[PDB]
């Protein structure tokens, strides 16, 4: 449904967090905070966790 | 293409730093 684009590179400090890198695709699959959402990277449904909104760019525009 | 420059790590305000 909702999804996002990694624009920044970023890593995650424990195992909640997703480590992503600047290309990457997540599908938003939940929200923690505001600026911390849930996902998995689309064709890596593998690598998902929590991940920063100020390192991605929400693609819903 | 990296957008501006790298921003800061805001710290998940949901999450506490389980010591």
């Amino acid at each position: 449904v909702r999804r996002v684009k990694t624009i920044y590179d970023c890593q995650a400090d424990n195992d909640d967090e997703l480590t992503f890198i600047e290309g990457e695709v997540i599908i938003v699959t939940g929200e923690e905070d505001q600026e911390w959402w849930i996902g998995h990277i689309e064709g890596q449904p593998e690598r998902k966790g929590v991940f920063p909104v100020s390192f991605v760019h929400i693609l819903s525009d | 293409c990296i957008i501006s420059a790298m921003p800061t790590k805001s710290s998940r305000k949901a999450k506490k730093p389980a010591q």
